[PDB]
């Protein structure tokens, strides 16, 4: 009964910025890596970013290295994503996912396990 | 990106396969080829992680395999609940972490 | 000049000659000489271990990932490196020295964990 | 948690407290105390030399290129890092530690030769 | 062969056994005598390790440096130096030039440390 | 007299893999680095791969980086190239040669003296 | 004032090689980094080369990375730029400038304080 | 290169703004945007270093700012002296260090 | 690849200079040029190792040099037995290791 709930505004003008939040429950938040994956309205799933369990290491796709910042706060069970400039091609449903990397003392994952409901980011 | 067929179909009681083809630097070298099932209007769910394993709470019907540079998801039974888009995700090393393929339409007759 | 010769020179000038001081860190008098030698060895090794836990082993000028807090000293680089000596600086930041050391240790720990996790990303 | 505070703790939790237990590793009565201090220094230096010849000098958490052999412990990563303490683990693989250390030395020797050739390829 | 086993071997062959001769540097009249001997051994080891440290070779047994070789010290070719000579004959040959080499290594490491510091200043 | 005998090669279908073994006789095998050089039937020579005398270090051209694997067993003299995948482009006489790298304690080679005879690899 | 007096010259073959020299006065030479910036005859500015305070560090644009050598003699307070091979796009007035980098001990610059009068290099 | 207008103009006593647009790795992340005024036939000179800071000796009139990925130079009443070309310069990072925009012809009516 | 003339033709007793041209990052910076002689039905063998040296067993007529960004093989007076393809090669750095120039058919009239 793992829960993941995304929050944040769904309508943005081109060239602006947007912060999404994502609250987790039902598991130890600090023990798992987290990621954001996007799905365009007419396309499939595309990975956006990943962050480590402790919150220090961040990784991104080539197209978003200078625009997106992923962060987490384990003490508030919160995953945040700050998007700058947010071009028209970034319009998508953004899902939280649990998994994608491990702490080297845990078994490997390399998969996305629990999936969140999703939030729709529309670029005007 | 990974290559998948646009559509697969069959009647209840038979088994079908969904192919996922990549390159040597992703599918071949790294045996972490997960598969996701996305019900229309809902979020995806994990069906098989690694290249053969399966999470708890998922039916034995879904199975996986990999030969050469081709991975495959085999679905038996076809109880007509699985009206969904299937995706294959593959770890591709550092700097290119994960690559997803195009969706495959599963139609139950 | 030789040992401690740069003591009256500026910090950005004394820092050019760090090996000169570094090379000089290594019965009535039998036991006293032995205690002095053990003391010198112990102090050198404590300094080397302290550099080690910071990730600065084997280096004399070691850059770190701890930002400078303006409460420790808010003087700019033209007043610290060009118009100050090391002894004056030691007096200036003595109170906060242990605080800096703690942050350095913590920083290395995080950077020791993160690097390990990267080596696990197959 | 102070010195040895993680002794009964989980290995994955105890592995964050390495620094506290590394900082604490360093006429007749004068001779006795000097023998104890010299012994402590020699044990520290033997451990540091042993780390050095493995290519792990200056580190507390050092990854290596020697694969883990199931014969030493056929236990999954969860059973070691999440459920056991370091004392239980140390007892579990004590028989093989003199083997493991030897393999580590060999791998570093090969690595050094490799590094040497690359610095010449040019 | 163990400790000093590669003494009559060529330096090429002997260079692969450096760990063997590296581990043998560490372990009331006789009490004071033995503590003086042990402290002497420890101080000599630490002077060697500090000397390697100020050369940028800390933690290494085979350390490449950025100091060119000067023919004046020895004009021999590598087919004689490494394949037809032992370390004893070599060490005797470059005994008169050791201090110059040590000074050049120290200055090279100081320049490299300043260069590395500046390369991190750049944003 | 130094001589190198390539005992491999032949017709192969695309998708299949082939292994070429080059024995060496007349010199100390473990003291020389070795390489594989490719000559297409209508083209000139192309360097493919290089291995050191110890055998721990391998280098390839970008084209065959992930498909070819060079190896050396010093004890029983043999330089072996295992070509996986494969394509129509890699149709060629494959020569083994003794050079391309040095131990870093001997003089610099950077040439390929003492050449083998050459095995013919043909891809349908 | 601070004066930067180029000498150099300009009459060079299209495949030739030239050397510019630059003298500086009015300030402490050994404490500023220096650079070369070129301006094509009637177009905008282009940065060419950067040298540290001590002369040990060189940086180049990619287009000249294998052709140009920048050097400094602090004792005689001179800067020099050795160009080899060249190309038709190298027609320009070259200027010395003080700035563009600073050592960690001193304050940051990332700009050019004083520009010399320069010299025109034309490739026939 | 950076994108910068080819010319600006105005009357004496009026102010103008010269824009200069770069990318996120060039103008946004690094606040080192120098401005240089080059009279025809003369070598350039420094007029702005950093987004806001002005050199000692340069006339007070010159100022500037940065917002997002756009930097701008703000001048004051166009005295007859101020007839020249104005070039930007942004510290891109390491690798390619500095990039210099085009010239802006400033015309006094 | 390196550029090298497709063929040359020489007369016995007259010296022929077989050339080779590369780029500044490869043949120029790295002072390791090499020339090989390949008979039509035989495996190649090595004539010039490094720019000017010659291996024992190879006739003294073969020599070579480099200048600027080019290199040249001189084989002195032509003999009847020197009917073969010639190749130049050059070490180009720790990335692209060795680059081989095309073949030069040496015709002896
Ligand atoms: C001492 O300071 C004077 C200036 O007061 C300076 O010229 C001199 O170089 C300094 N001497 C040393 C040894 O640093
Ligand atoms: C350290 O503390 C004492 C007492 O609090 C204070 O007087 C002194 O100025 C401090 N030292 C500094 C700021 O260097
Ligand atoms: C002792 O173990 C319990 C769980 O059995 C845990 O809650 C507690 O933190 C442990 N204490 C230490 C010091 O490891
Ligand atoms: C692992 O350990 C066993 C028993 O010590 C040994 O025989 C075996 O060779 C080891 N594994 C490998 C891969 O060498
Ligand atoms: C590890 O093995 C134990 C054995 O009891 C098992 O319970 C546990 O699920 C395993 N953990 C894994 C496979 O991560
Ligand atoms: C280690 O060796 C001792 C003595 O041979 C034996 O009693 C013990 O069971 C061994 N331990 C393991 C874990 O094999
Ligand atoms: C001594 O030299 C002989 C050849 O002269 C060699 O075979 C032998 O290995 C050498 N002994 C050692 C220990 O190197
Ligand atoms: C080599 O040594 C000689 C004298 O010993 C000296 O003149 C020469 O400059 C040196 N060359 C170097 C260090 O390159
Ligand atoms: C080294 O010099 C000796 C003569 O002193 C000669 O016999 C030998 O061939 C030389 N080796 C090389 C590689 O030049």
């Amino acid at each position: 009964e793992v829960q993941l709930v995304e929050t944040g505004g769904g309508l943005v003008q081109p060239g602006g910025s947007l912060k999404l939040s994502c609250r987790a429950s039902g598991y130890t938040f600090s023990s798992f890596a987290m990621s954001w994956v996007r799905q365009a309205p007419g396309k499939g799933l595309e990975w956006v970013s990943l962050i480590n369990d402790r919150g220090g290491l961040t990784f991104y796709v080539d197209s978003v290295k200078g625009r997106f910042t992923i962060s987490r706060d384990n003490s508030k069970n919160t995953l945040s994503l700050q998007m700058h400039s947010l071009r028209d091609g970034d319009t998508a449903v953004y899902y939280c996912a649990t998994g994608g990397m491990s702490s080297a003392l845990q078994s490997s994952k390399y998969y996305f396990d629990f999936w969140g409901q999703g939030a729709l980011v529309t670029v005007s | 990106a990974l290559t998948q067929p646009p559509s697969v179909s069959g009647s209840p009681g038979q088994s079908v396969t969904i192919s996922c083809t990549g390159t040597s630097s992703d599918i071949g070298s790294y045996n972490y080829v997960s598969w996701y099932q996305q019900h229309p209007g809902k979020a995806p769910k994990l069906m098989i992680y690694d290249v053969t394993q399966r999470p708890s709470g998922v039916s034995d019907r879904f199975s996986g395999s990999k030969s050469g540079n081709t991975a495959s998801l085999t679905i038996s039974g076809l109880q007509a609940d699985d009206e969904a888009d299937y995706y294959c995700s593959a770890y591709a090393g550092r700097q290119t972490f994960y690559i997803f393929g195009g969706g495959t339409r599963l139609t139950v007759l | 000049l030789g040992f401690l010769g740069a003591a009256g020179s500026t910090m950005g000038a004394a820092s050019m000659t760090l090996t000169v001081q570094a090379r000089n860190l290594l019965t009535v008098w039998g036991i006293k000489q032995l205690q002095a030698r053990v003391l010198a060895v112990e102090r050198y090794l404590r300094d080397q271990q302290l550099l080690g836990i910071w990730g600065c082993s084997g280096k004399l000028i070691c850059c770190t990932n701890v930002p400078w807090n303006s409460s420790w000293s808010n003087r700019n680089l033209s007043e610290i490196w060009d118009n100050m000596t090391w002894l004056q600086w030691d007096k200036e930041i003595s109170n906060y020295t242990q605080i800096i050391y703690g942050l350095l240790e913590e920083s290395q720990n995080q950077q020791e964990k993160n690097e390990q996790d990267l080596l696990a990303l197959d």
